[PDB]
């Protein structure tokens, strides 16, 4: 089916009506989403089928038709844009300066923006429009608000 | 059977809605990929 670069909605008809379970990025003929969105299930695009190629429950990441392609990183300084894609609603850039996840294994960029769980997989951009990671895996803070990692995969 | 629909290009949009804070958070990550507040 449709292989054009850009951002896509991830839908099911297994519930009432058509329900948006998450979001993803097509780049270099590979589709990139978060594991908790598809659970490593195959996807349809027109009459076409997308089969999983790579995934890791711990990174919460998964690629379709080829290896992970997105190798851009937050510089740890500049602001970024969440290209958010919410259920029922049009794509919308939201600009922010990321905070930090401090972990035993390292520091990770984090974006404090709160959106329905169906927005999981929406990409995050540097000033050159390169994808530096995916929104939708993180944590609930004191206030009850949501804070997501900038989740990025490794390219070969 | 889940399916995909295109929703836009991936572009930096000059003069987009500039919001959200920048919190520094102590977190752990389990074998299941779920994040947690280390306190
Ligand atoms: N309150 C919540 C709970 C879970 C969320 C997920 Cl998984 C993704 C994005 C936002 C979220 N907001």
């Amino acid at each position: 089916g449709e292989t054009t670069d850009g951002v896509y909605r991830v839908m099911t008809r297994r519930l009432l009506g058509s329900t948006q379970v998450g979001v993803g990025v097509m780049q270099e003929g590979v589709f990139h989403t978060m594991w908790h969105v598809t659970k490593g299930a195959a996807l349809r695009s027109g009459e076409g089928r997308l089969d999983p190629y790579w995934g890791d429950v711990k990174q919460d990441l998964v690629s379709y038709c080829g290896p992970w392609k997105l190798d851009a990183a937050w510089d740890g300084l500049s602001e970024v844009q969440l290209l958010a894609v919410p259920p029922g609603e049009r794509a919308k850039n939201i600009q922010t300066l990321p905070g930090i996840f401090k972990t035993k294994d390292g520091d990770i960029g984090a974006v404090a923006l709160d959106y329905p769980a169906g927005t999981s997989g929406s990409p995050i951009l540097d000033k050159c429009g390169r994808v530096i990671g995916l929104y939708g895996n993180g944590v609930v803070i004191k206030n009850g608000s949501y804070v997501s990692a900038i989740t990025q995969g490794k390219r070969e | 059977d889940m399916y995909i629909e295109r929703a836009g290009d991936i572009t930096w949009e000059k003069d987009a809605e500039v919001t959200g804070n920048s919190p520094r958070l102590d977190v752990a990550l389990d074998e299941s990929g779920d994040f947690s507040l280390v306190e």
